[PDB]
């Protein structure tokens, strides 16, 4: 029980950002790498090794 | 091709032939799942046992190779890996009749595997072990297990037949048979019972595929 | 006579509908793709070819009453008739042998690698043997007149009737009663409605095969060693009706086939 | 350790026959394709024959077709070369070479010490322009090789191989497919090229880098070597 | 005191929930119809396929099946490069080292065994047999040639030293069977889902759990990190996938549909992280738009359940293994 209490205390004292900030960073990462995602934007058949 | 690609394709073809040969060799095995409570005669269920994660014994009987897998010993969430044995020909479920407090744990465990989604259509070879010790024990403690329901004679062949009916009451589906056998650890021939039940199960599946069933 | 056109066209449509549904069912459902079902597909292909190639000219013979096309055309017609009917009968014998393998060789039947080779060999043998039985008619062995398209060779009639019907018939009969005896043996050795169901199916397939094809061939043997012609025509049409009833009796009882037909 | 020990030869009369052997040890012999390569006295390497893993594919050089026979005994871990109608041109040191072919593999990665045969009396051309290059220890060197046909295949591979034959030793693979360093080779050796022009670069020469350097193509059979360039200190 | 600390964490998480990811992602264009097709079909496995892993070159991939075989495939040509027979046929996981020199696999034998692909001999050999787990091996993943994390059904994860062959660290705190494992891009942290319906972020060097994540109603079968390393996705038996953020320390997005009533076997992200791909028990793989929680596409070319899947490092292709003994490559 003491180990569980210590673990909960260790996990409760972390620095948490707002969820809006996390969503903004996730959207920014997705937008910054969108062009380099072949499964998102299909590539031409010339550049597709599985043609 | 570049003539290194041709050699690579030749190597791939040799690998494919080896895979096919190994598959042909493995396809003639009867895979069986051993189950039951601890000290229920699981280990010494057949005399031939050639071989803490998973124990796999095997024996040959009438030119048929049997592979028995004892899953007791994992001690983990059963639902996460019981699907691995979905393709076994049958299940061997061992029960100790002389254990009157593990009788309900065995009965509850029988429900779980009989009504499993991955084993709805998988036949069960039920072994009721320790009949010799059951006859000598019933004279002292007649009604220490099935308190509410049992109101029949206290003969050896009467209560033993009643315990058998309780297990087969749990087969809530068609196309699945329970092959009940009463065994004693002194001297028995359990390979014939498994071989005969497996032949019946395979013939039933063959008729089902042909459409006669 | 335009009265035959309607009835015989509905018979052709019934045959085509049933066999096409059997083929589509086996192709579409992955659970249905097994080797026995491939033998059933071979039977369905034989029946479908009977309905599509052979029967339309038989309707022409009934309507017009005389052959107003080429003599080589008549040769193709008669050899196709013999070939496809023989293929259907030999497919029935092959299905019988496969069902025997299921009961008397349960372990070999379950093996996929051996079962594929068995069924591919059986399908090849039945189709090749039907072709080889029918091939002498292509050589002008038939003696049809200019007006009529018929088979006028008693010797070929006997020799082809024997190999095409009688020995596959005897073999299928002996095989099915052997399966019946083995089923009774295991029933004695050992819900139970399935055991009576199996007997029903064996009786149904045997009875359909006896009734549809036996009167035609026995009439041929009696003729070649008088009987009116209208019953002769009806006996031939009974053999054609065998193709109509086969996809019903060989699939509509099985449950997985019913699910595919509903879907 | 990997071992290929050849045997059989030394002196034959013209028109005679002799059988060469090559005993494999220390590796899965059935997995490798095997080659025979010969070197005449004071001459370069020349490919003779090839037998694939499983003996499904066999090739011969044009100078030996019909006369020579390559065979294989996987249980015995032995390779054979039956020669008939021997000529004066067959006097050479015959080498046994293992080759395994898959994606990313290293063909020609091990050679035997060779056996000597003495007979008592279209094809891609590999051009190695320089024949001798005096060198100093610690200086950089650049050996070059030319090819009649482009070795760049449509799959992106350039099938050029570099070998180094030190004095008295059998040749050792350095580069495979024009850029890839072989196992156990120091990082000083580098490979560059494009289609037809190829070069092997040595950064800091050592005393052990003294020997004849050969270039080989593997785009198509028959495999052809170039007259190797000697390095002398 | 445990109740007060748990309530404090719940209050702390609620304070950082000023808005939902749905609202911030309300004004971006939908990804649209994502239609992929089977470009390659890899055949040769004769039983259920339980796991696969791409090599770092995005051309080689390893697959593990119940037939006791571990096959390395050349996906471009469909050539079989290696066929490695396994001592135990009850494999449930496999791994491909980043260098390409090693593969690993394990299962109900309670051992993640290491194999050396590059030997002076032509054949592959066992390098190590990592023994010490009490339950079945559900997932192992290489950090380098000498280090490998394992997850097991004994409710623990372990970091092994491959050279010495023993556990450098033992990670404990889960109350149920651990089913899945996903290393961060930097390899300094890893996440892990288990049968207690929670996920835990662990620090590799210090040995302890930093954060614990809840929300699922059943066993978590699969877990994968977002490419940023600041978030991860889970797949569970409750027919739901969930996106978790490490810095916010709470759920962001839920991927479910009322017609989906079946468990999730595997999960993987796209290279940009915009597409969340999940394998299901209903024989198909669903492509979710990770930001908008909308279903973008389906891969419906398997006759049995999709047991595993993986996206290439270059993001050019995705693989899907299945219980029908086939692997398919989709583009
Ligand atoms: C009236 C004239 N026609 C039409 C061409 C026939 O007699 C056909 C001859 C047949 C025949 C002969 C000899 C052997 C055989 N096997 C299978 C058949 C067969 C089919 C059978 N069909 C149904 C009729």
């Amino acid at each position: 029980a003491r180990k569980l209490v210590e673990q909960l205390k260790m996990e409760a004292n972390i620095d948490r950002i707002k969820v809006s900030k996390a969503a903004a960073d996730l959207m920014a990462y997705c937008e910054a790498h969108a062009k380099e995602d072949p499964l998102l934007t299909p590539v031409p058949a010339s550049e597709n090794p599985f043609r | 091709l570049s003539a290194e690609d041709k050699a690579a394709v030749e190597r791939s073809k040799m690998i494919e032939k080896n895979l096919k040969e190994d598959g042909i060799s493995a396809a003639k095995d009867v895979k069986l799942l051993l189950l039951g409570a601890d000290n229920s005669g699981k280990s010494t269920i057949v005399k031939q046992m050639k071989i803490t994660g998973i124990v796999e014994t095997h024996f040959t009987f009438k030119n048929l190779h049997f592979r028995l897998f004892d899953v007791g010993g994992q001690r983990s969430e059963r639902k996460k890996w019981i699907h691995c044995f979905e393709d076994v020909t049958a299940i061997i479920f061992c029960v100790d009749l002389s254990d009157y407090n593990r009788m309900h744990e065995s009965l509850m465990l029988f429900d779980s595997i009989c009504n499993n989604k991955f084993f709805i259509d998988t036949s069960i070879i039920l072994f009721l072990n320790k009949k010799d010790l059951f006859g000598e024990k019933i004279k002292k403690s007649p009604l220490t297990i099935c308190f509410p329901e049992y109101t029949g004679p206290n003969t050896y062949e009467d209560a033993a037949a009643y315990i058998q009916a309780q297990f087969e009451s749990k087969n809530r589906s068609p196309n699945k048979e329970i092959y009940c056998h009463m065994t004693c650890a002194t001297d028995t021939n359990n390979a014939q019972v498994i071989f005969d039940a497996v032949t019946d199960i395979i013939i039933a599946n063959n008729l089902r595929g042909c459409g006669l069933y | 006579y335009n009265y035959y056109a309607t009835l015989l066209t509905l018979l052709i449509a019934v045959i085509v509908f049933g066999n096409v549904l059997v083929c589509m069912a086996v192709s579409r459902e992955k659970a249905l793709q097994t080797t026995t079902n491939y033998l059933i597909v071979s039977l369905a292909v034989a029946d479908l070819l009977v309905a599509t190639l052979v029967m339309p000219w038989v309707v022409y013979l009934e309507v017009v009453g005389e052959w107003k096309f080429s003599r080589i055309h008549c040769d193709i017609f008669v050899t196709l008739d013999v070939m496809m009917c023989t293929a259907s009968i030999l497919n029935l014998c092959a299905i019988s042998i496969d069902r025997y393998t299921a009961v008397a060789m349960p372990m070999l039947y379950n093996t996929r690698y051996s079962s594929k080779r068995r069924v591919t060999v059986m399908i090849s043998i039945v189709w090749v043997l039907s072709f080889t039985i029918s091939c002498p008619l292509l050589f002008g062995l038939n003696n049809a007149d200019q007006n009529e398209c018929i088979i006028a060779n008693p010797a070929f009639v006997v020799y082809s009737s024997i190999v095409s019907f009688y020995v596959p018939f005897i073999v299928t009969l002996l095989v099915y009663i052997k399966i019946y005896i083995v089923l009774r043996r295991r029933r004695k050795r050992v819900s139970q409605q399935k055991e009576k169901k199996a007997t029903q199916m064996l009786a149904i397939v045997l009875g359909v095969f006896i009734i549809c094809w036996l009167p035609f061939f026995i009439t041929h043997i009696l003729n070649i060693h008088n009987i009116p012609p209208v019953l002769y025509s009806a006996f031939t049409w009974l053999g054609y009706v065998n193709s109509a009833v086969n996809p019903i009796i060989y699939t509509t009882f099985n449950i997985e086939f019913r699910k595919a037909f509903l879907k | 350790d990997v071992q290929l020990v050849e045997s059989g030869g030394g002196l034959v009369q013209p028109g005679g026959s002799r059988k060469l052997s090559c005993s494999a040890s220390g590796f899965a012999f059935s997995s490798f394709g095997m080659h025979w390569v010969r070197q005449a006295p004071e001459k370069g390497l020349e490919w003779v024959a090839y037998i694939s893993s499983g003996s499904g594919t066999i090739y011969y050089a044009d100078t030996v077709k019909g006369r020579f026979t390559i065979s294989r005994d996987d249980p015995k871990n032995t390779l054979f070369l039956q020669m008939t109608s021997l000529r004066s041109e067959d006097t050479a040191m015959y080498y046994c070479v293992r080759s395994i072919y898959y994606y990313g593999s290293s063909p020609f990665d091990f050679w035997g010490q060779g056996t000597t045969l003495t007979v008592s009396s279209s094809d891609i051309v590999m051009t190695q322009a320089t024949s001798s290059v005096p060198v100093t220890p610690g200086e950089s060197v650049s050996i070059s090789c030319r090819s009649s046909k482009s070795l760049l295949h449509s799959n992106g591979n350039t099938y050029l191989y570099w070998f180094l034959q030190r004095p008295g030793q059998s040749p050792q693979l350095l580069i495979y497919r024009m850029s890839n360093l072989a196992s156990g080779v120091p990082d000083r050796f580098s490979g560059s090229g494009s289609g037809t022009a190829f070069t092997l670069t040595i950064s800091r020469l050592e005393a052990e880098d003294v020997g004849v350097y050969y270039c080989m193509q593997h785009l198509e059979y028959p495999l052809t070597f170039g007259a190797g360039t000697k390095l002398e200190l | 005191e445990a109740e007060q600390l748990k309530n404090q964490i719940r209050d702390a998480r609620k304070a950082c929930a000023d808005a939902t990811l749905s609202q911030i992602t309300n004004n971006i264009d939908p990804v649209g119809r994502i239609q992929m097709r089977t470009r390659r079909t890899l055949r040769g496995h004769l039983a259920k396929i339980y796991a696969m892993h791409w090599g770092t070159d995005s051309r080689l991939l390893v697959s593990a099946s119940q037939d006791g075989k571990l096959i390395i495939w050349d996906s471009y040509t469909t050539n079989k490069v290696h066929a490695i027979p396994l001592r135990s046929s009850w494999v449930m996981t496999c791994a491909y080292a980043p260098s390409g020199n090693y593969v690993a696999c394990g299962g109900l034998d309670n051992i993640c065994s290491i194999y050396n692909l590059k030997t002076r001999e032509g054949n592959v050999r066992v390098s190590r047999e990592l023994a010490g787990h009490t339950g079945y091996l559900s997932c192992c993943r290489f950090l380098d040639d000498n280090q490998i994390v394992t997850s097991s059904g004994d409710t623990t994860c372990a970091l092994w030293d491959i050279e010495t062959g023993q556990q450098t660290t033992t990670f404990t705190g889960h109350t149920g069977d651990v089913m899945s494992l996903s290393l961060a891009p930097d390899t300094r942290l890893f996440v892990s889902g288990a049968c207690d319906a929670s996920a835990k972020l662990w620090d590799v060097r210090e040995g302890m759990c930093r954060q614990t994540f809840t929300g699922h109603e059943s066993d978590i079968n699969a877990i994968c990190f977002f490419p940023n390393g600041n978030a991860f996705a889970t797949g569970s038996d409750d027919a739901t996938c969930r996106l978790f953020d490490l810095r916010a320390d709470q759920e962001l997005m839920t991927y479910s549909h009322d017609n989906i009533i079946c468990g999730i076997t595997s999960v993987s992200f796209s290279k940009s992280g915009r597409l969340l791909l999940a394998g299901y028990d209903d024989f198909n793989c669903n492509v979710w738009d990770a930001l908008k929680a909308d279903r973008a596409g389906v891969l419906a070319g398997h006759d049995n359940r999709v047991s595993c899947l993986g996206v290439t490092d270059d993001g050019m292709a995705v693989a899907t293994g299945s219980w029908d003994s086939f692997l398919k490559i989709w583009n």
